[PDB]
RNA sequence: CGCGACCUCAGAUCAGACGUGGCGACCCGCUGAAUUUAAGCAUAUUAGUCAGCGGAGGAAAAGAAACUAACCAGGAUUCCCUCAGUAACGGCGAGUGAACAGGGAAGAGCCCAGCGCCGAAUCCCCGCCCCGCGGCGGGGCGCGGGAAAUGUGGCGUACGGA
RNA sequence: AGCGGCCCCCGGCGCGCCGGGCCCGGGUCUUCCCGGAGUCGGGUUGCUUGGGAAUGCAGCCCAAAGCGGGUGGUAAACUCC
RNA sequence: CCGUCUCGCCCGCCGCGCCGGGGAGGUGGAGCACGAGCGCACGUGUUAGGACCCGAAAGAUGGUGAACUAUGCCUGGGCA
RNA sequence: CCGCGGCGGGUGUUGACGCGAUGUGAUUUCUGCCCAGUGCUCUGAAUGUCAAAGUGAAGAAAUUCAAUGAAGCGCGGGUAA
């Protein structure tokens, strides 16, 4: 049997992404001294901004107490940021927007953005175009936190990481619907190569499971287990239902 | 007077001092690499039992070997072939993991010729050995009338071709009605004189 | 490894040394195997031991 | 391919060591000596 | 795909035998080899015996073979303790020594001890420097008539004794032969049951 | 915070030494299949074989018993004849298949650790001189320096030994 | 062809000294000392061999002993050599 | 003569017994009943080996190719 | 998802308006009834069947017999774009 694609994108040699252009990591700042007792300034100093991706990044530069230098950074965006805006940041920091400040101060309800999951590693939740997290409650002893986050699930976190306010920047994007072909193939010629679909009842029985046959039909069920070997977990992977609720 | 009782202390394995001398050692070991020098032997009742006299020359090493059996380098089944041969999880290599510890510590130092190894530490995924190595072209063996017979290009590379004693229970050969197939010289002669015909001149 | 070689009994190897040597004593079978012994004085043919020197 | 190795091995070309060494083994490697000075 | 009548027979020879043939074509050129290095080597040791020292007196195992008597490996350290010969001496005037043989028996002790009383007497021994000898060393007579002995050293032999032809009792026409063979073949299997069941008797007669 | 000492550990275009790659007829260590046979075929056989990989030598390996036999007992290893196409294994089908004894070629045997005794009784290198030095060695001298009591030499090893 | 001749070269081994090195052996009797340890062996899984209730090798866990230990070709105990 | 079944009687002895030995009558055996083999050479016949010569479709180990064409990339060029 | 292998590697300089796996085929218009079957999933001591190990008894022992017994199948609910 020939292998299927799903068993060919897992190499790295031609699904890699197109990292080029792409101007930088959006990480966040790190921890010390000042950011455990005190706050610091920025300077924001450009909007640049990647549609590599589709989503824009802010360039945030700070004064470094330990040598003379200044320190560039960058972050993400939130809505309605200014071309020079004194951005503060540390854990006594006062709460209004492009403001980062640690979790377990900031009060019930409150939209956040680019959490971090433990208590440092620079920003890894809810930093796409037009997404924020809820922090639910906090708890004094054993010192934790809730949280829901954007999927509707809900989550706990120590009340230790830190977290930027606002919504991301860049909402409404799902809209404009497509209606041209390739323009979602310039979409695609940018991160990576996945576009072109081909689907399994057109494919020979040698590179796909469902197909062959006279008839465009299926025969086998599509919903598999997943205690499956790889190439046959290519249907619905697992049910709890199958069907028509809107 | 030690070295009779240091001995039988060596052979107190589940006690509790040595159940503390060795879950110290371990994990002194496993912070360091594969193959490192050490400036002297940590047993010495069983390094002299060997050979290992005290005087310059002699070198010892210390390396790991990580443990286990060895499956098949195929792609993901696949092995081509009659039922029989698909085994690729529960086969078993031949020679011992000490003599792998000792050619991985006589290849890597190709100017020394190797002695003999020995045992210090185990961990779940982790067997540590002992190696000792001998110049050849030292003044103080080379001038010694009883052990310059290594010096001869005879014992080069004694692990490769198996002639220590962690190869030689691999060959599998001793007297007896225990190893009758490997009279002569090994396992291989002892096929050869069997599985050929003699023609005589005249028959 | 053809069969080159041959071996045949010793009392027969011994038979054929005693049914030669019987017939190097009659003048008809010396002459017509093809020698000149037209004029020899005696068939048995026997020299003195100075012939050695 | 026991037709690869006679295309490319010793026989082939010069040996401009070996037939200098396959001459000296038979006086067995002699150095410094001379011929008698007459 | 066999015919009528003819005996079944199985060749060895599925396996590839004409790369592993071992020709025979040196033989009249090795025998001539062994013939020169042996006597280059008998004369390089011009006096000596050329056959290696003599060599002790054993019968065979495996009932088959249990009516000869063959040529060993060695003496053994009582056949040398009891005539007084130091065991390492013996190793340099050609007695051949191993140290691995008991002596479950005294007959062929006997006949070892006198057998290197005959070699001690037969043995012309040389001196050191041929201007001074030793208490035991011998005279300048016989060493012009010293000389080799080609074979092996006193040839070991099978006799046998002899018994002429005597009258025959009147008891031994009373001797049933194969009656007490096979009463030592009965007695010989019931040794166990005939010593248990007196057992069992002197078990069940305390009542 | 000092001068100091053993330990563990680095750097050098430090002094003097070494190994690395090739040939691959014979050799030792691993790894190792399928055609084919069975009138099919999957255990077997083809085979511990080709290919593949790493090491040597003028020869390599083996080796002085944790041995064979139940005899009135032999007595290191290798090599040829023989046992033998035999005891045995095996969809008990096709087929694979040893050794001991006996006669012969060759003949050779040994040392350390431990147990203990002799005042480290031990080596290697640097220095000066004399002899010889196209295989770098011997004797004399070095208040000249280094390694070894975590054990250097001598006697001594299962045939008993001191 | 021939124990035929001549001219060179390197050795094998024999003898004189001149140098240094090493002072060691038997037998008979009294008193002392004497041996190799994650290995033997046991269970198990896998390849193997003619080796068949498992010849060898290798892996995992368990793990010894001094009138003791292994072997003594059918597994198991009690025995004697 | 050996193997095996049926009927039933006497004898032996350092060991006295679940010891040992003997008879008549049918049945199974590649056996005796005054030898016929051993070693060599030649011939046919059946077989195992490449096996009267030529012939496949395939199967396995170990290696060489994206200078044509298939797709992603970098860098440049062209469309009255 | 790759891979003989490790603290290995791509997706990922990524984070649910995001990755990945499928069936239909513009818009307008509608998309019916059936969960017994084959699949899929969830409650499982609500339990019939269920290895090795570790446990008990009888034996001189090798052994033999009993209790207990994970997942999954069985039984019970949900699901037809
Ligand atoms: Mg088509
Ligand atoms: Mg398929
Ligand atoms: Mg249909
Ligand atoms: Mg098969
Ligand atoms: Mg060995
Ligand atoms: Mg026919
Ligand atoms: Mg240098
Ligand atoms: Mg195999
Ligand atoms: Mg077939
Ligand atoms: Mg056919
Ligand atoms: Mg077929
Ligand atoms: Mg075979
Ligand atoms: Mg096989
Ligand atoms: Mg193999
Ligand atoms: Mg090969
Ligand atoms: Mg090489
Ligand atoms: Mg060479
Ligand atoms: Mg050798
Ligand atoms: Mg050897
Ligand atoms: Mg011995
Ligand atoms: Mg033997
Ligand atoms: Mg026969
Ligand atoms: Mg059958
Ligand atoms: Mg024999
Ligand atoms: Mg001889
Ligand atoms: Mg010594
Ligand atoms: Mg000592
Ligand atoms: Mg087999
Ligand atoms: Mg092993
Ligand atoms: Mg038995
Ligand atoms: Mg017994
Ligand atoms: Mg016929
Ligand atoms: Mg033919
Ligand atoms: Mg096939
Ligand atoms: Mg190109
Ligand atoms: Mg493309
Ligand atoms: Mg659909
Ligand atoms: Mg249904």
């Amino acid at each position: 049997g020939r292998v299927i694609r799903g068993q060919r994108k897992g190499a790295g040699s031609v699904f890699r992404a197109h990292v080029k252009h792409r101007k930088g990591a959006a990480r966040l700042r790190a921890v010390d001294f000042a950011e455990r007792h005190g706050y610091i300034k920025g300077i924001v100093k450009d909007i640049i901004h990647d549609p590599g991706r589709g989503a824009p990044l802010a360039k945030v530069v700070f004064r470094d107490p330990y040598r003379f230098k200044k320190r560039t950074e960058l972050f993400i965006a939130a809505e309605g940021i200014h071309t020079g805006q004194f951005v503060y940041c540390g854990k006594k920091a006062q709460l209004n927007i492009g403001n980062v400040l640690p979790v377990g101060t900031m009060p019930e309800g409150t939209i956040v953005c680019c959490l971090e999951e433990k208590p440092g590693d620079r920003g890894k939740l809810a930093r796409a175009s037009g997404n924020y997290a809820t922090v639910i409650s906090h708890n004094p002893e054993t010192k934790k936190t809730r949280v829901k986050l954007p999927s509707g699930s809900k989550k706990v976190i120590s009340s230790a990481n830190r977290a930027v306010v606002g919504v991301v920047a860049g909402g409404g994007r799902i809209d404009k619907p497509i209606l041209k072909a390739g323009r979602a193939y310039h979409k695609y010629k940018a991160k990576r190569n996945c576009w072109p679909r081909v689907r399994g009842v057109a494919m020979n029985p040698v590179e796909h499971p469902f197909g062959g046959g006279n008839h465009q039909h299926i025969g086998k069920p599509s919903t598999i287990r997943r205690d499956a070997p790889a190439g046959r977990k290519v249907g619905l992977i697992a049910a709890r239902r199958t069907g028509r609720l809107r | 007077g030690a070295y009779k009782y240091i001995q039988e202390l060596w052979r107190k394995k589940q006690s509790d001092v040595m159940r503390f001398l060795l879950r110290v050692r371990c994990w002194q070991y496993r912070q360091l690499s594969a193959l490192h020098r050490a400036p002297r032997p940590t047993r010495p009742d069983k390094a002299r039992r060997l050979g290992y006299k005290a005087k310059q020359g002699y070198v010892i090493y210390r390396i790991r070997v990580r443990r286990g059996g060895r499956k098949r380098p195929v792609p993901k089944g696949a092995t081509y072939g009659k039922p029989v041969h698909h085994g690729v999880n529960q086969l078993k290599f031949a020679r011992s993991l000490q003599s792998v510890a000792e050619e991985r510590a006589g290849r890597h130092c190709g100017a020394l010729r190797v002695l003999n190894s020995y045992w210090v530490g185990e961990d779940s995924t982790y067997k540590f050995f002992e190696v000792i190595l001998i110049d050849p072209f030292h003044k103080a063996i080379r001038r010694n009338p009883d052990t310059q017979w290594i010096t001869k290009p005879v014992h080069k590379h004694r692990e490769m071709r198996g002639l220590t004693s962690a190869g030689r229970k691999s060959r599998g050969l001793g007297k007896g009605h225990k190893f009758h197939h490997t009279i002569g010289g090994s396992r291989r002669a002892a096929w050869r004189r069997r599985n050929t015909l003699q023609l005589h001149r005249y028959r | 490894w053809r069969r080159w070689h041959r071996r045949v009994n010793t009392t027969q190897k011994r038979y054929a040394i005693c049914s030669a040597l019987a017939a190097s004593a009659l003048p008809a079978l010396v002459m017509s195997k093809g020698h000149r012994i037209e004029e020899v004085p005696e068939l048995p043919l026997v020299v003195e031991d100075k012939v050695e020197g | 391919s026991a037709k690869a190795k006679r295309r490319n091995t010793t026989g082939t070309g010069r040996m401009r060591h070996l037939k200098i060494v396959y001459r000296r083994f038979r006086h067995g490697f002699r150095e410094g000596t001379t011929p008698k000075p007459k | 795909a066999p015919s009528r009548n003819g005996m079944i027979l199985k060749p060895h020879f599925h396996k590839d035998w004409q790369r592993r043939v071992a020709t025979w074509f040196n033989q009249p050129a090795r025998k001539i080899r062994r013939r020169k290095a042996r006597q280059a080597r008998a004369r390089r040791i011009a006096p000596r015996p050329a056959a290696g020292p003599i060599r002790p007196i054993v019968r065979c195992p495996t009932v088959r073979y249990h009516t000869k008597v063959r040529a060993g490996r060695g003496f053994s350290l009582e056949e040398l303790r009891v005539a007084g010969i130091h065991k390492k001496v013996a190793r340099t005037i050609g007695i051949s020594v191993d140290p691995r043989r008991r002596n479950k028996s005294t007959e062929s002790l006997q006949a070892n001890v006198q057998r290197l009383k005959e070699y001690r007497s037969k043995l012309v021994l040389f001196p050191r420097k041929p201007s001074a000898p030793k208490k035991g060393d011998s005279s300048a007579e016989e060493l012009k008539l010293a000389t080799q002995l080609t074979g092996p050293v006193m040839p070991i032999r099978n006799v046998f004794k002899k018994e002429k032809a005597r009258v025959i009792t009147e008891e031994e026409k009373n001797f049933k032969a194969f009656a007490s063979l096979r009463m030592a073949r009965a007695n010989a299997r019931l040794f166990g049951i005939r010593a248990k069941r007196a057992k069992e008797a002197a078990e069940q007669d305390v009542e």
